[PDB]
RNA sequence: AACCGAACGCCGGGUUAAGGCGCCCGAUGCCGACGCUCAUCAGACCCCAGAAAAGGUGUUGGUUGAUAUAGACAGCAGGACGGUGGCCAUGGAAGUCGGAAUCCGCUAAGGAGUGUGUAACAACUCACCUGCCGAAUCAACUAGCCCUGAAAAUGGAUGGCG
RNA sequence: CAAGCGUUCAUAGCGACGUCGCUUUUUGAUCCUUCGAUGUCGGCUCUUCCUAUCAUUGUGAAGCAGAAUUCACCAAGCGUUGGAUUGUUCACCCACUAAUAGGGAACGUGAGCUGGGUUUAGACCGUCGUGAGACAGGUUAGUUUUACCCUACUGAUGAUGUG
RNA sequence: UGGGGCGAAGCUACCAUCUGUGGGAUUAUGACUGAACGCCUCUAAGUCAGAAUCCCGCCCAGGCGGAACGAUACGGCAGCGCCGCGGAGCCUCGGUUGGCCUCGGAUAGCCGGUCCCCCGCGGGGUCCGGUGCGGAGUGCCCUUCGUCCUGGGAAACGGGGCGCGGCCGGAGAGGCGGCCGCCCCCUCGCCCGUCACGCACGCCGUUCGUGGGGAACCUGGCGCUAAACCAUUCGUAGACGACC
């Protein structure tokens, strides 16, 4: 069965003005600017809302596979917007019995510096994808700060991490060791 | 219609496309198709990588010097199934054959002429919207072409060239139309004369 | 029915056209990836097989058994004297792969490199290069090298220098040179030939090209060996005692089903003779030929700091089997492909 | 060979069967209807030339039964008790290795218990019942279409091309 | 499907009573092809293919702490040996390793071999036969052709085309 | 090969020695965002990591596949390349205006104009104004198609002489444009008068791309001025052939 009309109006804030060149989304706010295509997904973006209120995702001749996505774009638009206004930050906690998981940031964010993770030699390093700033914490002992105004870049990185450290050949019910993620949360939260 | 065709091979469906051609190669009508890279297949894109690699497993054990040429540039690609579409142990098949002539990019004499467009092999009209796909082009790649950088480089460059030529003759148009205004009563009661039995509305 | 005891195949298909060679230069066929930063050199060069010898190095590979030994290690001794660039040529980018655009050589020319044209010269009047020369100076001279030159700085992108081997200086009975084009991997075109264009005439040695101690890979042609039987070719099993018709053979070709003998089965054929790119050889010394300031330098040869005669590589009686290496030699850990006297890029 | 049509002096025209109609290859170079599916092994025609039980909220239709503005469903909050080491079992089973059973109070609502787990508890959780939200929600069947089951030897066959 | 085992617990690993399939490396049926006879068993050598994965790479499992181990996926990339006995295929043992996985290609391969075993004619014992003689009952001796012809393949000259 | 020691040269042996080299797509799998499914979800649209896999790279062969540039037959008789422009004639055919150009999107594009802003006459930006079953529309545009007379109007410096020199720009397998002096010559598109052209007496391959493609021969100017194979030699190679 196809659904003649399914649709989604996303709240658009008073700090940010988002300006969709036809299909592509653009949002800038304090933060910075984003990006992004639904240049696959067809769909119809209005900007209804005057002054700039409201972005208005149709979908229109769509049977049940297509009118999900109504929702998704929805999302990565609010996903967006939470990123340029407020900005992400997901905290990663290193776990272990015993050998110290050893972490030091080198360029800016960048490189991840992994040494010891189960005694082991091999310094594992990890690159963070353009526009994420990690960063070694304080206020907590193991404890890393990833932030960035993607959302999909600031979690390949931390996933990116988090799997640079698994634990091969053993109980991993038992070997709980390494680094991962422990709260996505907001750089700022008001 | 008359003459060589010149067909760009962008965003049409490789053996849709080859259909049509083969059929006027068979009429005697020489066909140039143009930009095979360009060319897209129906399925997504792994899809027919592995189903190219299946041809590629393909092959005379006892020699395979013999045996099925896979040849990996997209112009080779469609050619054979252009081929495969003609009747090709017989002399019209080999004489057809040489009535086509295809390539990678879009070369010297091709660069320098308007071209055309098989609306029922092009993509965007035989497809649906909601479907998978490969380009010729990274499918040759992945299967062993050489050569996906240089037609890109090459082709950025006749790009920039043509815009240039494009841009040129946006100019003359403009000319055209401010010397139409610039002189329309004495053209007044040709112009008249066109627009009564149709022509120019 | 399966084969009962499993084994390797006998000798690599990878390889398997084992054909005479067409060539005879060992021809490069992949030159390096010019990185457009580093300065300008020659990649290749075109040394020829002498002989070998007993070399004794102090060794430094902390945690082996032979940490702080002496050893011998064999080497071969190519003589290489130094090359000269006679012409230029470039290579522009295509689909269809990579034509050659412009290839201009020098006003002057040779004698020896002539010889490397014009198959019995005797018989000849020695004609080749008397008409290219005479553009080496006049209003034509400006034109087709010039705007020549403009043209592969516009649109060229890989540029080679051609160099004739100097045969003459060589105990060799030859007199015809070896030319091969020698990729430049310079930093950037224009830079990459405004240099050809000065080296033009001009000798090039080994010390330019090569440094001691840089892995170099070796492309030369297998010593001949004429037809051989699949034992000595393929390097079979031999069939026993016994057999009626012959014991240096393959018993079972194929299969009574995939009814061709395959690709792949071992055969008579032409052993030697074959093309190879040897790679990853160590530089043990650049030499250094007996010059004169005022009665030779023999000396400068072998005399390596840790024994101090006044030796050359030239052993009592020259390397059996061509003579004396007179000039800058590349000695070269192990053996090389290649019988004696061999043109050895 | 043997299926289907059709029974063949030799020809022109017309017309058909069984078949077909992107192109090989004659015919759709219908501005053809209405549907269904996307196969990381698609499917693609009586023989005939390949698969099954069985799977499969892959998607599409039914069928039946449910639930609900006294405001459900889903989501986030609070309780989940007492009479009560209830009885059997004791080896521990006070709700809980197992079973007969086996119901009241406070009731709001809490099964003398779904489980985690605990030697047994606790502590936690789940039924039950609340708090917050706003309108459709849920379950079992049954079918359509695809996915899995599904593994073979010179290279590879909806006829090929696609 | 599923009754069980597995301390407990179906389903980590297993799994009865039932039941649905493949596969053609087992033997049968059958008798379609060949009796102007397609060389009839094994061994050697040599290729190549399959996977029905014994090792190794990357993985998901375990009743996985480690160590060690089995279940499974992609996966056929490179591996799978030396011997005593035996005509043997088949076996069993010693030994090494990483493994000592299983298979196909006219039960791969006699103008490739050998000919040990089958299976001629000479012989010997067992039994049966009155006998000639019989016996998957033993045992020793027993001629193993021909390539030059087209093809495949391996090399080698060459070929039309580019004046 | 009377026997046997020792034995250069040459072959030759895990029986001596040397050398074996790198990327990409992703499987299983593991993940991110995130839908269906006001939650959860590796996924329904999007991403990421990922191998003895696969493909490629080094490596080996090198096409009824191309490249560049050399020299081009002195002559004792030769024979040609251009270039131009000349005269006959075997043959092999197909054709019977051209179209001289963006990029791509497709739940979007096209064009104008910028007043304004930034960059290198252009490019990018922003604003407005038009077109968008598209009219600076491949349903498209252009150019003409029986000949010349002469004597009006509309149109007036257009065209030409293989007219002639110089400077461009174009290279992917260019083969083409383009743009500047000077000579001589001509005055053509559209209306109209006005006359004319073998009017072949209803008939077929009519019209051109045609100075086609190719193969044979009659004029001038300028250049040209061999190599290949055999024989010989050598071996770097061997059956002979092949090759250095
Ligand atoms: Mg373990
Ligand atoms: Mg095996
Ligand atoms: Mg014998
Ligand atoms: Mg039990
Ligand atoms: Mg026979
Ligand atoms: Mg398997
Ligand atoms: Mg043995
Ligand atoms: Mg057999
Ligand atoms: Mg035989
Ligand atoms: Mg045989
Ligand atoms: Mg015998
Ligand atoms: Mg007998
Ligand atoms: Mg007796
Ligand atoms: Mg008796
Ligand atoms: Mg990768
Ligand atoms: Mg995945
Ligand atoms: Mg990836």
């Amino acid at each position: 069965m196809k659904t003649i009309l399914s649709n989604q109006t996303v709240d658009i804030p008073e700090n940010v003005d988002i300006t969709l060149k036809g299909r592509t989304v653009i949002v800038k706010g304090p933060r910075g600017t984003l990006r992004r295509d639904f240049n696959h997904i067809n769909v119809e973006l209005s900007l209804l809302g005057k002054k700039k209120k409201r972005l208005r995702v149709d979908k229109w001749w769509g049977n049940r596979k297509e009118l999900a996505t109504v929702r998704t774009i929805c999302s990565h638009v609010q996903n967006m917007i939470k990123g340029v206004t407020l900005g992400f930050r997901y905290k990663m906690r290193s776990v272990y019995a015993h050998f110290p998981i050893n972490v030091v940031i080198q360029e800016n964010g960048s490189l991840v510096e992994i040494r010891n993770f189960l005694g082991e030699k091999y310094i594992r390093r990890v690159r963070m994808r353009p526009g994420v700033a990690c960063s070694v914490s304080q206020a907590q002992k193991d404890e890393l700060i990833l932030e960035g105004n993607d959302i999909e870049l600031v979690s390949n990185s931390a996933a990116l991490i988090q799997q640079a450290t698994t634990v091969k050949n053993k109980d991993i019910r038992k070997f709980l060791d390494g680094i991962y993620v422990s709260e996505k949360g907001t750089v700022q939260q008001a | 219609e008359g003459q060589v065709l010149v067909l760009d091979g962008r965003g049409h469906l490789l053996g849709r496309l080859a259909a049509i051609v083969a059929k006027q190669v068979l009429l005697g009508r020489k066909v140039v198709v143009v930009r095979c890279e360009g060319i897209n297949i129906s399925g997504n894109f792994y899809r027919n990588k592995l189903k190219y690699l299946a041809f590629l497993r393909k092959r005379m054990n006892t020699n395979p010097s013999r045996g099925p040429y896979h040849f990996r540039a997209p112009s080779r690609i469609f050619w054979r199934t252009v081929r495969g579409m003609l009747p090709h142990k017989t002399k019209r098949g080999q004489a057809a054959l040489d009535r086509l002539k295809v390539f990678d990019g879009i070369p010297p004499p091709y660069d320098k002429k308007k071209r055309m467009v098989v609306p029922a092999a092009l993509k965007v009209v035989r497809l649906k919207p909601t479907r998978k796909f490969a380009y010729l082009g990274r499918l040759a790649h992945e299967v062993g072409w050489k050569y996906q950088a240089v037609t890109a480089t090459l082709e950025e460059k006749r790009k920039e060239k043509a815009k240039i030529h494009y841009r040129k003759k946006k100019q003359l148009m403009r000319l055209r139309k401010q010397a139409e205004k610039n002189v329309e009563k004495k053209i007044d009661r040709f112009t008249e004369v066109l627009k009564t039995h149709g022509f120019l509305v | 029915s399966h084969r009962k005891f499993s084994a390797p195949r006998h000798g690599s298909l990878g390889f398997l056209p084992r054909k005479r060679s067409s060539r005879h230069r060992g021809k490069v066929k992949s030159f390096p990836k010019d990185d457009s930063s580093k300065p300008v050199h020659l990649t290749a060069f075109l040394g020829y097989k002498a002989g070998m010898t007993h070399i004794v190095r102090e060794v430094d590979r902390p945690g082996s058994k032979v940490n702080k030994k002496e050893v011998v290690e064999a080497v071969t001794i190519v003589e290489t004297p130094p090359m000269i660039v006679v012409g230029i040529v470039g290579y522009v980018e295509t689909p269809r792969g990579l034509r050659t655009f412009k290839t201009i050589f020098a006003e002057h020319i040779s004698d020896e490199c002539k010889r490397r044209f014009y198959k019995n010269w005797h018989k000849s009047k020695k004609k080749a290069f008397t008409k290219y020369c005479k553009k080496w100076q006049d209003a034509a001279g400006a034109a087709a090298l010039a705007a020549d030159f403009s043209s592969m700085k516009a649109y060229c992108q890989v540029i080679r220098v051609i160099a004739h081997t100097q045969m003459r200086l060589l105990p060799l009975r030859q007199k015809k040179a070896h030319l091969m084009e020698i990729q430049v991997n310079g930093g950037t075109v224009a830079e990459k030939l405004d240099w050809a264009r000065e080296r033009l005439e001009q000798q090039v040695p080994v010390n330019q090209v090569f440094g001691q101690d840089e892995m170099i890979d070796v492309i030369g042609v297998t010593k001949g060996k004429g037809y051989k039987g699949v034992t000595s070719r393929w390097h079979t099993k031999k069939l026993p005692r016994k057999t009626h018709r012959g014991l240096r053979k393959v018993a079972c070709i194929g299969a009574w089903h995939p009814a061709r003998v395959a690709f792949s089965v071992a055969r008579a054929g032409q052993k030697g003779y074959h093309h190879r790119t040897e790679i990853n050889k160590k530089i043990y010394k650049i030499g250094q030929g007996y010059l004169i300031k005022d009665g030779k330098l023999i000396k400068n040869n072998a005399s390596t700091d840790y024994d101090l005669s006044d030796k050359s590589i030239n052993p009592l009686g020259g390397f059996v089997h061509y003579g004396e290496v007179t000039n800058d030699f590349v000695m070269l850990k192990g053996c090389v492909v290649g019988t004696k006297k061999r043109v050895l890029t």
